[PDB]
DNA sequence: ATGCACAGGATGTATATATCTGACACGTGCCTGGAGACTAGGGAGTAATCCCCTTGGCGGTTAAAACGCGGGGGACAGCGCGTACGTGCGTTTAAGCGGTGCTAGAGCTGTCTACGACCAATTGAGCGGCCTGCAGACCGGGATTCTCCAG
DNA sequence: CTGGAGAATCCCGGTCTGCAGGCCGCTCAATTGGTCGTAGACAGCTCTAGCACCGCTTAAACGCACGTACGCGCTGTCCCCCGCGTTTTAACCGCCAAGGGGATTACTCCCTAGTCTCCAGGCACGTGTCAGATATATACATCCTGTGCAT
């Protein structure tokens, strides 16, 4: 159930070694997760919402392609 | 010319909710601004879930989508409800 | 009198911010990510399904932002004088962005 | 204290380490035995003349990469034991005094 | 039978048919249904009634009995949804809300 | 018309700091912030004058400087919307 | 006999209150207004402008400006300092997008 | 007499027939005039062009005969303006450009 | 069904600017994300320019304003020279 | 030296601080002449009984805000001249001197 | 004994060749979407009119900017410490891949019903013009608060 | 701590005025009622792909030992920015005058929507190479610690 503990430390330290950071903190991790959690749900939950008002069931990927691109990330390669 | 705007139902609706308060003419300009700005938002969103789904019509339910799409968390449930109790006393009537 | 080899501290960090600079896969394990994303679409909406591609989008969005924070991240450590990232930096950043 | 898998110790100068063997050698077959089995001299691995013919054997050392592994006679290896583990303390506290007396 | 107006019919101040026409001259769609101008009638009144309560309980504070900007810019910016709503909005003439950091203070 | 950003006097940039909750506020920022008002300034009008001109006027008018404010993600609200 | 002057930092403290109180706006009108003339003339001559829109343009300038000395003083206090700096305001844009 | 698309007329390689019918579609506005079609899809025949030059540039600068999404991050993030039309654009298995800030090089 | 796309002309200008250079087709559905993103954001700033001026048809003026204010510096001077020689071409043709 | 808005240097103490008028008393006749006069003693403006009967200056100081304005004679308000401004240099001095005997 | 400058072993990175695959490029059938032809009517272009509001000038007042100066305190550089990071190795874990299986649900088709465009007459809600009393702005002088320093 | 002193601000009457709010005439957009065509609601079918299970395999994560370089606290110097008094400038207000251009109204005409007919551009699908992947076997380039020079 603990699915945030998934996104493991050497993944977040690659993230940062390819955003350019040489030296991280150890309290870095826990908050990079919160961080991404939150991103998740503001997108998650728009996701969703395309996916209710088309009557579906299933999310595709143009569901959230429209959520992206209403919270100003749009996104290319999906559609 | 004659050009339109939202002032009188503004003030309608705060003579509603403080029924001895004033305002001032800047004030209202700037309400009239936000009630264009929201509708302007709304619209172009349930324009656009027409668009997606393939749809000619934009119905009530467009609108209820593009409020729980534009609007953040309490105000949007208390907006949702606020529009189906408007839509089912309308239908009644 | 032998002597293991080992490289100084920042040596190996410098190495894999040039690796990780030139490729461009996905640097989240798939599974993890899976679960994540269908666990925090349950408070939402019950019994969803999805398409893989749309997990992969989310997964290639959530990458990209959080790459993009990390610069920032760093940034900010910078300019107090730091190399170390500390989550005091990873908060101005988000404030400064508008996140806050 | 000599088989295949088992851990066993090795001198190096003056110090002492923990190794596991791998390759236990029988010179009058001029065979070793290993685990991932009698097989001869491979088309890399080879023994010099002055431990091919005594019981030899090819260890990985702990806590040192892959790429240091050895070929040692029955002159340095010893049995595991804890002995040997107070000889190991011996030699480490030799070292550790000769560099104190190095620097002060 | 005499006209009556939409906006009596459901219950709201704001325009109904009002709201019809600018959604249907604003080509956002080909048509537009009937209850679609109701429910976005009704959303607007109702955010025009939250701004303008807590520009009037920010007003009365202040001992005025007129909301000018600075009482909206205050409402505003004192509510989190609505700053949320309005995050990327300048309010002509309403200032800034008086925050100053604890480092900055004498000690 | 010329050399006017020193119109932007240090005593007006120093309100606009205490405004902002600056306490301290070192020499060499004076210069900065007039470059950065006239950066700001220049995006802004672009866009107010191909509305402008656009529309055949001549004269800019204040929707012109709204939807230009509105382009750049700035809605300015109480100046005609 | 002493001239009575109060401590760095009191003073400004107290114009921190007193301008974030007030509403109106910081900067003179006919330099401004001579800015935004000056810069216009790059674009298209002999323009005209309502006073709308100069007041317009001067919300919109001193709005951003407020807040972009805003995020410039929290990006001076993460270096521990009190004093704004250029590069306090280079990083701020950086962040923001603007660089 | 036979038919000879517009694209042809203008000089254009981008469907003019099918600009315009997207146009017409897609509740912009009631009327489409002619040359709206012809102008659009030249602009976008344009940046597709540029694109495309710039990441043909990086794809034989690493010695391939392929364009693969590296080679039109590099060559959008790469190019000032590119970079600032694309600004809040995110191209999916494009990577990042190498950059290492120099107070982190060995020194 | 049949689904539309750019990829023939994409494929047809890139045989222009490089005869020998191949593309995937990751990166050609990269490139009709982004053609979709440029018509999608000129011909919405043209509606709202057809809007702004009480005009219902949306002519080449309205491309080229739209253009002029959503594309940067060369770009935009660059694409203008192209999209009125096309159109003179067009009408001399 | 001494006139309507000349300067004026004046003692206080074992010091001098400089001064511009606006204000000429007359005791004979019991009125002072000032500019933006002959008129009245003032209801808020008084001079100390030592020097209301003397030839008194209202001055006001430089350096110091509006509101030290004093009310001297002619006993302490000099002739604004080269030698005064020497002595207001030694005095300064002679300060310097005592406040460094004071520190070293 | 300390900062300089080489030698060299270790190690991970880049090059060279070779073999294989599946992804891209090309070829063919077809069908529907665009092109050609033509009509009508309304949106836009043009010309005349007006009168508003934008520009320009000039004089007076004083608020604000500019300037000079002494001094506090904040910036910044250097130093010492200890501990929280990085590195590397042995071990455990679960991700990744391939496979088999099932069915929920996405996607598509056909019918026809209810809903939304459209139009003609009616009229009252809302806009514009006009007026006026009061909320608020501006004073001014006592009252009270806040900061500073000396004891 | 702790009174005083000086400056900044607050507070409470008294006067004045612009505009907020209410009233009024009128007109044009909202309402009502009836027609009609077609968008989508609804029911049914297909078959795609999404979820679930399971067995190997090995790359990756994890735990832990060790050490060193970096974050941080502390101290000292000096310089630069702040508080403040004095002089200078030009912003602001008021008042007026001319005319450019934006808004309005009438008239016309051509250009774009709508409709029909037709045929080829583009798309879906089927094949076949060869660019890229993958694997293994060598040059480089750095990293880093041990050499010497000698100050």
């Amino acid at each position: 159930r603990d699915n945030i503990q998934g996104i493991t430390k050497p993944a977040i330290r690659r993230l940062a070694r390819r955003g350019g950071v040489k030296r991280i903190s150890g309290l870095i991790y826990e908050e990079t997760r919160g961080v991404l959690k939150v991103f998740l749900e503001n997108v998650i939950r728009d996701a969703v919402t395309y996916t209710e008002h088309a009557k579906r069931k299933t999310v595709t990927a143009m569901d959230v392609v429209y959520a992206l691109k209403r919270q100003g990330r749009t996104l290319y390669g999906f559609g | 010319t004659r050009k339109e705007s939202y002032a009188i139902y503004v003030y309608k609706v705060l003579k509603q909710v403080h029924p001895d308060t004033g305002i001032s003419s800047k004030a209202m300009s700037i309400m009239n601004s936000f009630v264009n700005d929201v509708f302007e938002r709304i619209a172009g969103e349930a324009s656009r879930l027409a668009h997606y789904n393939k749809r000619s019509t934009i119905t009530s339910r467009e609108i209820q989508t593009a409020v729980r799409l534009l609007l953040p968390g309490e105000l949007a449930k208390h907006a949702v409800s606020e529009g189906t109790k408007a839509v089912t006393k309308y239908t009644s009537a | 009198v032998k002597k293991p080899h080992r490289y100084r501290p920042g040596t190996v960090a410098l190495r894999e911010i040039r690796r990780y600079q030139k490729s461009t896969e996905l640097l989240i394990r798939k599974l993890p990510f899976q679960r994540l994303v269908r666990e925090i679409a349950q408070d939402f909406k019950t019994d969803l399904r999805f398409q893989s591609s749309a997990v992969m989008a989310l997964q290639e969005a959530s990458e990209a932002y959080l790459v993009a924070l990390f610069e920032d991240t760093n940034l900010c450590a910078i300019h107090a004088k730091r190399v170390t990232i500390m989550p005091k930096d990873i908060q101005l950043a988000r404030r400064i962005r508008g996140e806050r | 204290e000599f088989a295949l898998g088992g851990r066993c110790l090795a001198f190096h100068g003056p110090l002492m380490y923990e190794a596991k063997i791998l390759k236990i050698w029988d010179p009058s077959s001029k065979m070793y035995t290993s685990i991932p089995k009698p097989q001869k001299l491979g088309e890399d691995e080879s023994i010099p003349e002055e431990i091919i013919n005594g019981k030899c054997f090819f260890i990985h050392y702990q806590g040192w990469k892959s790429s240091w592994d050895e070929w040692v006679g029955y002159d340095r290896i010893r049995a595991y034991n804890e002995e040997n583990i107070a000889m190991k303390k011996r030699l480490a506290n030799e070292a550790k005094e000769a560099k104190k007396s190095l620097l002060e | 039978a005499k006209a009556k107006t939409r906006s009596s019919r459901a219950g709201l101040q704001f325009p109904v048919g009002r709201v019809h026409r600018l959604l249907r001259k604003g080509n956002y769609a080909e048509r537009v249904g009937a209850g679609a101008p109701v429910y976005l009638a009704a959303v607007l009144e109702y955010l025009t009634a939250e701004i303008l309560e807590l520009a009037g309980n920010a007003a009365r504070d202040n001992k005025k009995t007129r909301i000018i900007p600075r009482h909206l810019q205050l409402a505003v910016r004192n509510d989190e949804e609505l700053n949320k709503l309005l995050g990327r909005v300048t309010i002509a003439q309403g200032g800034v809300l008086p925050n100053i950091q604890s480092v900055l203070l004498p000690k």
